[PDB]
């Protein structure tokens, strides 16, 4: 949920306050978002610009910046919203997903990828080499 | 909120799991990262959790904090060129001779491919892949890649040219991790050994002998600094203007702080200061993608990396086959031979005038037999040898190791099988 | 063609005038000049060396080109390597012959060089010190009196010694097992080009100290070839193509 030690965002910013004020302008915003790995669009910074003094010219402060990470960083998909996600695959309720009904929702379904993807992403998900997939306990292994 | 967004986040987890097993061989089996105290445990059960993920961004976040402490205070040419490099996109060049790309270009890691030859035996480890454990990843140069000149800006890796087709793409890898220079080799030759050294030698002065240097972090050498996609481009950037502000030669720096830089200017800059190396976990198979053909290849390259289709051109007569089979057999490329044993039909005058051969190195140092019964890789060859009658078993040797007889050879490697059959024979 | 051959006046005029300075040479005419080359490639229990094809290949053509018959071992352990000189030393067109060449190449510790089947916890070595016994004046007849010349390239009381190791040279390169080119190394390429282009003039030793000149760069002065147990009394000139 919340931000911890993850305050390393200021170094970022403090890399960016020309003056020790302590303060970006707005046209580097996006410039500082993408030193951390983000790439927001033109909408998402114009919502962010306006939800920060519009009045000040080119003014954002480390709080207003680290309160627009926040939320960014929560939008992140969960475990137990992937867990859905494959659930989503399985109205059997067994708990187990068939490598050839998996295979079929990647070729046919969601952004397009190569078929030696699909099988090398198939035998991480085929465990065993049986045709179940216990998405439950992969999901569970993969999340420490 | 489509059934596509759920296959989609389905999809995104189980590349983040295959990026995971790679990081955690990486981190668990590599040996020079337990002095630099950035080792991993090894995985409890049979696969690995997202904890080498995080323990992926922690190193990350450790380097990058290491390059931020040593210039905390910014100048404003510094924070421009730090923008100019935060915001410009790459290129990434992976290089060789075998054809890698059809309608679609997949390229594998070594693992990958040990994987799939499923051979009984494992040979003994390499000390790269014992220090580094980065087999699993394939790997790129780093290019600047809002330019419009030719495609392949920079042909060389490590002063290494990795093969003649260059394969670029476009987009950066959600999951790769960045070094500054090799993770194995950690530093930059002298410049006689650098492609674009000729830019560098008209323009600028001091920085020719100060480039030559060891990239490390504050831990010390073999410190090599690791950056995940997400940290990359500030992290190389830091490394720049340290490295900038360190040179004395005030003409190499008011040109890479141009407020109005090339960026053809600036992958010269970054191809002489560093050699980054980019690094996509297992696989890498897209159909967005540039093949270019540099140079043509050699008939011995072309056989190493199994190009059928440069053999094919280039293998139309039967004495230019037995420079082809004499390569097969040196570099133990069975497959490519019974290739050749099925679209030639070589008999035993062929394989004496095989003998005859000075121009080609192996069979001129060699005999045929030895040739093949050096390694068991070219059992199958020797037995279409032995079972067509081209070769005499107890023929003994007349070039190399000479009274020796191929039974020899076997005994050497140790493979039961060749030995058994030219015990039956 | 690369190998320059001296002229025979020359020949004739330095065998006239400086014959107590410089080793004997037997005529063309029944002649049967010996070398041997020991070369590891595969090992059971250590690294590959490649481009070892190319050292052999090119090694073999100078040495006939300076008119050795050149016998060349490979993969052998230490046992046979040390079974394999001792042979070549009992080799009889010795008699018949004026000079020695062995060129051994393999990985190597400081004592000697490592065998196919070398372990850390088995060592398989040849001594250097087996080397210049089994070629000295009491146990090889044949070459007493005559330049014995060991090239040796590795990667990572006994007064009686001093009386009859005699007129031994050894040239020694300790490059790294990786530091270059998969298609060569740079010590046995550059002892061939100064072959090539100085035995015509220079004796042996001056085309070993032109080596090492050519080795004097700052990126090479490191990994520099050594001139070691010179038992040497008399310079040795080659006098190619005769």
């Amino acid at each position: 949920l919340t931000e911890e030690q993850i305050a390393e965002f200021k170094e970022a910013f403090s890399l960016f306050d020309k003056d020790g004020d302590g303060t970006i302008t707005t046209k580097e915003l996006g410039t500082v978002m993408r030193s951390l790995g983000q790439n927001p669009t033109e909408a998402e910074l114009q919502d962010m610009i306006n939800e920060v003094d519009a009045d000040g010219n080119g003014t954002i402060d480390f709080p207003e910046f680290l309160t627009m990470m926040a939320r960014k960083m929560k939008d992140t998909d969960s475990e137990e919203e992937i867990r859905e996600a494959f659930r989503v695959f399985d109205k059997d309720g067994n708990g187990y997903i068939s490598a050839a009904e998996l295979r079929h929702v990647m070729t046919n379904l969601g952004e397009k990828l190569t078929d030696e993807e699909v099988d090398e992403m198939i035998r991480e998900a085929d465990i065993d080499g049986d045709g179940q997939v216990n998405y439950e306990e992969f999901v569970q292994m993969m999340t420490a | 909120g489509r059934p596509d967004h759920c296959a989609n986040t389905v999809k995104n987890f189980l590349r983040k799991s295959i990026a995971a097993q790679s990081y955690s061989k990486m981190f668990s089996q590599g040996t020079s990262f337990k002095s630099l105290n950035l080792s991993l445990e090894a995985p409890s059960g049979a696969r690995s959790s997202f904890r080498s993920l995080e323990h992926l961004d922690k190193v990350s976040r450790h380097y990058i904090s290491e390059i931020i402490q040593k210039v905390h205070p910014l100048s404003s040419d510094e924070r421009h060129l730090l923008s100019i490099i935060i915001n410009s996109n790459f290129n990434f060049r992976h290089q060789s001779n075998s054809n890698l790309s059809n309608n679609i270009l997949n390229i594998k890691s070594f693992d990958k491919i040990q994987s799939e030859n499923i051979q009984t035996h494992k040979n003994t480890y390499s000390e790269d892949i014992k220090e580094i454990s980065n087999h699993d990843f394939v790997f790129f140069g780093v290019e600047i890649s809002n330019h419009q000149e030719k495609l392949p800006l920079n042909k060389t890796h490590h002063t290494v040219d990795f093969g003649a087709n260059a394969y670029i793409i476009d987009h950066d890898s959600p999951y790769g991790y960045m070094t500054l220079t090799d993770h194995f080799d950690n530093a930059i030759p002298p410049v006689f050994y650098h492609e674009h050294q000729s830019f560098f030698l008209d323009n600028f002065k001091e920085v020719v002998d100060e480039v030559s240097r060891y990239v490390h972090g504050n831990q010390g050498k073999t410190d090599v600094p690791i950056f995940n996609t997400k940290d990359m481009r500030l992290g190389i950037g830091l490394h720049l203007i340290d490295f900038i502000r360190k040179s004395k030669d005030q003409g190499f720096r008011e040109f890479c702080y141009n407020k109005n830089i090339d960026p053809v200017s600036l992958d010269r800059i970054i191809n002489f200061v560093f050699q980054l190396e980019y690094h996509i976990p297992r696989m890498l198979s897209t159909d967005n993608f540039k093949k270019i053909k540099l140079r043509d290849i050699s008939l011995e390259d072309a056989i190493k990396a199994s190009n059928y289709e440069e053999i094919n051109n280039k293998v139309t007569d039967k004495k230019m086959a037995h420079q082809a089979l004499a390569y097969s057999l040196g570099n133990k490329k069975a497959d490519i031979a019974l290739y050749l044993l099925s679209k030639f039909n070589f008999t035993k005058q062929d394989v004496a005038e095989m003998e005859k051969m000075k121009n080609n190195r192996y069979c001129n140092l060699y005999d045929v037999e030895y040739l093949l019964s050096k390694d068991g890789a070219n059992y199958k060859v020797l037995e279409y040898f032995i079972n067509n009658g081209l070769v005499d078993v107890n023929k003994k040797f007349q070039k190399v190791n000479s009274g020796d007889t191929m039974l020899d050879n076997a005994m050497k490697s140790k493979d039961s099988k060749m030995i058994d059959f030219l015990l039956k024979n | 063609d690369a190998l320059k051959l001296c002229p025979h006046e020359e020949f004739l005029r330095l065998c006239k005038e400086r014959a107590e300075e410089i080793y004997p040479i037997k005529e063309r005419n029944n002649r049967t000049r010996l070398a041997l080359i020991i070369c590891n490639t595969e090992f059971d229990h250590l690294p590959p060396r490649n481009g070892a094809d190319f050292d052999i290949t090119g090694m073999k053509e100078l040495l006939e080109g300076l008119d050795y018959s050149v016998d060349v071992e490979e993969n052998l352990t230490a046992r046979d390597m040390e079974s394999a000189l001792r042979a070549f030393a009992t080799r009889p067109e010795h008699k018949s012959s004026d000079s020695t060449f062995l060129v051994l190449m393999s990985h190597g510790i400081l004592e000697g060089i490592c065998g196919t089947v070398h372990d850390e916890k088995k060592p398989d070595v040849l001594l250097y010190d087996t080397i210049f016994q089994i070629f000295n004046n009491r146990n090889c007849l044949s070459l007493k009196d005559k330049p014995k010349v060991i090239i040796v390239q590795a990667a990572r009381d006994a007064v009686y010694k001093t009386h009859v190791e005699k007129d031994f040279i050894a040239f020694c390169s300790s490059t790294p097992h990786n530091v270059d080119s998969t298609m060569g190394s740079i010590f046995i390429t550059q002892l061939i080009t100064c072959f090539q282009k100085y035995s015509w003039c220079c004796h042996l030793e001056e085309v070993f100290r032109k080596v090492q000149q050519s080795f004097e760069t700052p990126r090479a002065k490191a990994q520099m070839p050594t001139i070691e147990r010179l038992s040497m009394t008399r310079y040795f000139y080659l006098f190619p193509g005769n």
